[PDB]
RNA sequence: GCCUGGCGGCCGUAGCGCGGUGGUCCCACCUGACCCCAUGCCGAACUCAGAAGUGAAACGCCGUAGCGCCGAUGGUAGUGUGGGGUCUCCCCAUGCGAGAGUAGGGAACUGCCAGGCA
RNA sequence: ACUUACCAACCCGAUGCAAACUGCGAAUACCGGAGAAUGUUAUCACGGGAGACACACGGCGGGUGCUAACGUCCGUCGUGAAGAGGGAAACAACCCAGACCGCCAGCUAAGGUCCCAAAGUCAUGGUUAAGUGGGAAACGAUGUGGGAAGGCCCAGAC
RNA sequence: UCCUCCUAAAGAGUAACGGAGGAGCACGAAGGUUGGCUAAUCCUGGUCGGACAUCAGGAGGUUAGUGCAAUGGCAUAAGCC
RNA sequence: GCUCAACGGAUAAAAGGUACUCCGGGGAUAACAGGCUGAUACCGCCCAAGAGUUCAUAUCGACGGCGGUGUUUGGCACCU
């Protein structure tokens, strides 16, 4: 009556803080907004975050809510 | 009217005092008030013996440490789990 | 026997049964049979020992049993190959660390609660030990 | 300038990656190599971390 | 809450602004003023500010907080804003239509000079 | 200097609850609605033209810890490496070391601009 | 509408449990940056030739099994495979240790020192008398060494 | 064959005839944008009207919703008009 | 334009019997026997509610608990 899973979808952080990147570079691939985006980073259609300017990943928590941003300083 | 001699520990840690109840011993601290919290080593006989009366948990205590005395009152007491011995006092002054 | 009556999920895995225990003082009673032995306890163990402290000290008194079993414990069932599936949940066990009070008791002499408890403490497969309610 | 000597003192045989790969950090080949390094606190944290089998001496 | 449901309104805009990086002009429209002020990328510090509660306005006027009195606190903050050397701005309505007087006021902004 | 309004930093030591107080200006309720605009009915909301009246509600400020919130020291749990035993579980040396709880802290702090009062 | 040894929602106080619970949260591991020493470039890329895709046990974390199997299925590390030598009597996989050759030379590791059989029938202080050591539990018992207390007691206790 | 959770040892991946569930579509609006709005449930009052159809008020806080599993998300709504 | 769904799809198109059987292989893998294990089985013990006119333990011993043996039924697939 079992015996089923899915393929292994490969979430999660890519860059991790103080890692430089390359604009486009996709930052934390990964299912709803756990991670939010921040300066220089966009959200995909699928939430992927990826590097919207060159420079630093920057993980931080911010506002209200205390989500965690994600930005990119300028590097 | 309980007056516990002390000592001052030198080395804390798990280490120090899983070293300490094996030589009949267990560690204790006395904070409250403003002064800095200080760590104590207890005798463990003279304390459990002591404990099994019920005047221990309520009247004021005094505790005789490098040759002070603080009169102080026991806060809260983790004993062993399945055996009738003590991990450590608590003391607040007072 | 004891169980729950409505579960989440029909089979658990094993798992282990390490460190000590969180029910450690006498809290709702005065008087505590508290284990010493790991082990754990099918729920026929406890309703034994409970039926030899219920005897033991007559309807008079109260009785905590402060244990409970929630754990489902699955037997493959005679000349079956291994494989195949899990097996069939056959009884529920509570999994006990050293530390815990398997029951209390109040209302009694302690003399009684010594007597009730080595009643009941031979139906149990841990080692355990009598405890008093303690004061801090 | 303090250099410290360093002493291999058991065998590097069932050992874990990281202590192989620490000893050859070291420099030390085989049992009873002394080998002088400078007191540093890098070179303090491998000896550290193979303390079991190196015998160190000042 | 009025207040607190205009404040909701207004976040989307405001955070999207703060996410692009314009200078934006963040109108205030009250029963009897309307306030606008330009403020700077960053959120923290203003620029320009005017208003019908500075008498450099209201004495000119009949009622401050009709579409006359709002027509000229654009002009006010445009030519403020001109002379301060800021050209370009994006316009932050800040929860309230842009029907009345703030279009008044954000009309007014545009005729003299201000870009958005 | 005190108060109020706007936009932020910060994200519960910042929020809740109980009690007191404020309206010259500001703010809020308010007054009216044929017009700009609006209600799947209704100027309730949105919007416009105003300012008679009240700070009742709201909002701000000041108290108050009933709660939420923060939170040591010590000990405990766990654990990396090496070793040991009576080895489904633990112990030793050593490095890291919680969660919960306790003493306690605690009814925020602050930047820019604008207006009113002294 | 009148009575009631019965059960009981929600709320509050106290107590536990969870692989598919988390308002908390390590060690470790992993990724990135800088720095020193060490390492026969140990790294990467490209090209020639492969072999191999039956693994085994042992530690640690687990699933399954009965926390059964020299069971089975994973993760990670070690050894065997493909590694001799010394030890565990004999014993792939355990402990020590990695054999280029020679030597009727020394020092050691694990493990040991009465005889087979190399080396203490060594020194000091205890313990057990069961050949325990040199299999085996619940449970039973004035075996015996140690420690802290306690009841009664030469107005005489046991 | 494909999707979701756990196993899975706090990066990724990770097996078994291990434990549990789903898909083989739907939609021209259920997509785009602009403007607006905020749930479940319970209590009280109220014609038929009832434990539960509408109305009004209060408590409550997203226990709701998300075209269809589960997980992660969602108030700036990704929910509703 | 494919439930080519055995979903990296052998063909556009395909079911069975063999004790009349045959060949190459395999202890990679079953049946017997051994081995490991001991759930089960057998034997023993612990608690004692009770039966035994009274009286738990002459004799039995419920609810439960702990071992031993390798005598059953099994599990594994190490030897062949």
């Amino acid at each position: 009556r079992n015996g089923r899973d899915s393929e292994a979808k490969r979430l999660g952080v890519k860059r991790f803080g103080g890692e430089s990147v390359l604009a486009g570079s996709i930052i934390v691939r990964q299912r709803g907004t756990k991670f939010h985006a921040g300066a220089n980073v966009g959200c995909g259609r699928d939430h992927t975050l990826f590097a919207k300017a060159d420079g630093k990943v920057k993980f931080e928590v911010k506002g209200p809510k205390n989500r965690k941003f994600i930005s990119i300083e300028a590097e | 009217m309980f007056t516990i001699n002390a000592e001052v520990r030198k080395e804390q840690g798990k280490g120090a005092s899983r070293r300490l109840r094996a030589a009949n011993k267990f560690p204790a601290i006395i904070y409250g008030g403003k002064e800095a919290p200080l760590a104590i080593e207890l005798d463990h006989d003279k304390v459990m013996n002591m404990q099994a009366k019920a005047e221990f948990y309520s009247e004021v205590l005094t505790i005789v440490v490098d040759g002070k005395e603080i009169k102080v009152k026991a806060q809260d007491v983790q004993r062993h789990p399945y055996k009738p011995k003590l991990q450590h006092i608590d003391f607040v002054r007072a | 026997m004891l169980q729950p009556k409505r579960t989440k999920f029909r089979k658990m895995h094993k798992g282990r049964n390490r460190g000590l225990a969180q029910g450690t003082d006498v809290s709702f009673g005065s008087f505590g049979l508290k284990a010493v032995g790991r082990g754990r306890l099918t729920a026929r163990q406890i309703e034994a020992a409970r039926r030899a402290m219920t005897r033991a000290v007559k309807r008079q008194g109260k009785i905590w049993i402060r244990v409970f079993p929630d754990k489902p414990i699955t037997e493959k069932p005679l000349a079956v190959r291994m494989g195949k599936g899990k097996g069939n949940v056959e009884y529920w066990v509570a999994l006990i660390q050293p530390g815990k009070v398997l029951y209390e008791m109040d209302g009694v002499p302690e003399e009684l609660a010594r007597e009730a408890f080595k009643l009941a403490a031979a139906k149990l497969p841990i080692k355990t030990t009598f405890v008093t309610k303690t004061v801090m | 300038a303090k250099t410290i000597k360093i002493t291999q003192t058991r065998s590097a045989i069932g050992r874990l990656p990281k202590h192989k790969a620490t000893l050859l950090g070291l420099g030390l080949r085989r049992i009873g190599h002394t080998v002088e390094r400078e007191d540093t606190p890098a070179i303090r944290g491998m000896i550290n971390a193979v303390s079991f089998m190196v015998k160190v001496e000042e | 809450d009025k207040k607190s449901a205009r404040i909701r309104r207004a976040t989307r805009a405001r955070r999207k602004l703060q996410e692009l990086g314009a200078t934006r002009l963040v109108v205030h429209r009250t029963p009897r003023h309307i306030y606008a002020q330009v403020i700077a990328p960053n959120g923290s510090e203003v620029l320009v500010a005017a208003s019908t509660v500075e008498k450099a306005i209201a004495e000119q006027l009949k009622y401050t907080g009709n579409k006359d009195a709002a027509a000229a606190v654009g002009k006010a903050v445009a030519e403020r804003a001109l002379e301060k050397g800021i050209k370009d701005v994006s316009f932050d309505r800040s929860g309230f239509q842009y029907h009345g007087r703030v279009q008044a006021l954000a009309d007014a902004a545009r005729e003299a000079g201000l870009q958005f």
